């Protein structure tokens, strides 16, 4: 029942700053610490700092004390991080994570990708990988979604608005020569549930406030 | 306090045994040396606390022990959806700093399976825009090396294609990849056969996939 959702990343110019969010729930705010943890695209976990939200004081790693910030706000159960002066170093998933028992970080949030670049932010355009068989083909089939000329990561792509799970590959993104992003997600499915059952692909680029949603339908 | 952490990676198969060892450089209390595991694209999840102790919910081939300057953590019995990267995490009370051994990846090594391949020709959608991108898939197989060539009315092409594959599936432990060629919409319009070939262990011929631009 305990559950820490973060908030506010996305695309920053080098030598900007942006703020992140962390809100806490199911339990009393003031009696854990809250930490922040950053994890460079490929790379491992690096401790940023951390915030006593019963005293508002916070620590840092020696390599961040003089740029970042963490505050508290204890009436709305939020930690924040203030990043200033970001570099394209910072480029990054960010996390926050509760302290407990020997100091161990027993609940995280989901992590927030940051990124640090000039160049301008581009929502995705979405078509259809039309499926392979027809309805009376006999077996599986592939059908997709291809998310073309982004920027920057991440998007969300889901299917039937998440109903659809099992058989979906959503791939690592590529970039692309033109500088953007571009991956596929296909599902595999029965052939008969072609006629039926709508298949939906979903996508969310948050950067640019992009939320389409693309029917694929056969041939 | 310096952790250092080892191996980088290692594959195993489904009922193995696997250590990892995380090495403090000075001396930390076992108290304060913990174990985290990280599927890929999630929040690491805490595995074991204080050198030895199971979190709540985790399985009990998990274990975890320490032998003077070096901890270890060990599964007893590998699954499949334990394919995930594996952290160390420190504390240290004098300064209340934290610091992370830089992980490793614990790959399953299974039997070996063919892939599965489709060709998705691109959309009039995507046509009216000046463009077209042919999507090959090949999908659920080990192990991971596989070759994808494309044929534009049987010429092989090259530089104009890019590949993604997914990471280890946690039920089958399978991959898939997705080879995207892309050209202008003058130059898919003047050409009619569109093939993708693949090659992988798994097949004792290689498997070609193709339409006609038109039918």
């Amino acid at each position: 029942e305990v559950q820490l959702v973060e908030s506010g990343g996305g695309l920053v110019q080098p030598g900007g700053s942006l703020r992140l969010s962390c809100a806490a729930s199911g339990y009393t705010f003031t009696e854990n610490t809250v930490h922040w943890v950053r994890q460079a695209p490929g790379k491992g976990l690096e401790w940023i700092g951390g915030i006593n939200p019963y005293y508002g004081g916070s620590i840092f790693s020696p390599k961040f004390k003089g740029r970042f910030t963490i505050s508290a706000d204890t009436s709305k159960n939020t930690a924040y991080l203030q990043m200033n002066s970001l570099r394209a170093e910072d480029t990054a998933v960010y996390y926050c994570a509760r302290r407990a028992g020997a100091y161990y970080f027993d609940y995280w949030g989901q992590g927030t990708l940051v990124t640090v670049s000039s160049a301008s932010t581009k929502g995705p355009s979405v078509f259809p990988l039309a499926p392979s068989s027809k309805s009376t083909s006999g077996g599986t089939a592939a059908l997709g979604c291809l998310v073309k000329d982004y920027f920057p990561e991440p998007v969300t792509v889901s299917w039937n608005s998440g109903a659809l799970t099992s058989g979906v590959h959503t791939f690592p993104a590529v970039l692309q020569s033109s500088g953007l992003y571009s991956l596929s997600s296909v599902v595999t499915v029965p052939s008969s549930s072609l006629g039926t059952q709508t298949y939906i692909c979903n996508v969310n680029h948050k950067p640019s406030n992009t939320k389409v949603d693309k029917k694929v339908e056969p041939k | 306090i310096q952790m250092t952490q080892s191996p980088s990676s290692l594959s195993a198969s489904v009922g193995d045994r696997v250590t990892i060892t995380c090495r403090a450089s000075s001396s930390v209390s076992s108290s304060y040396l913990h174990w985290y595991q990280q599927k890929p694209g999630k929040a690491p999840k805490l595995l074991i606390y204080s050198t030895s102790n199971l979190a709540s919910g985790v399985p009990s081939r998990f274990s975890g022990s320490r032998s003077g300057t070096d901890f270890t953590l060990t599964i007893s019995s590998l699954q499949p959806e334990d394919f995930a990267t594996y952290y160390c995490q420190q504390y240290s009370r004098r300064t209340s700093y934290r610091t992370f051994g830089q992980g490793t990846k614990v790959e399953i090594k299974r039997t070996v399976a063919a892939p599965s391949v489709f060709i998705f020709p691109p959309s009039d959608s995507q046509l009216k825009s000046g463009t077209a991108s042919v999507v090959c898939l090949l999908n659920n197989f080990y192990p991971r090396e596989a070759k994808v060539q494309w044929k534009v009315d049987n010429a092989l092409q090259s530089g104009n294609s890019q590949e993604s594959v997914t990471e280890q599936d946690s039920k089958d432990s399978t991959y898939s990849l997705s080879s995207t060629l892309t050209l202008s919409k003058a130059d898919y319009e003047k050409h009619k056969v569109y093939a993708c070939e693949v090659t992988h262990q798994g097949l004792s011929s290689p498997v070609t996939k193709s339409f006609n631009r038109g039918e």
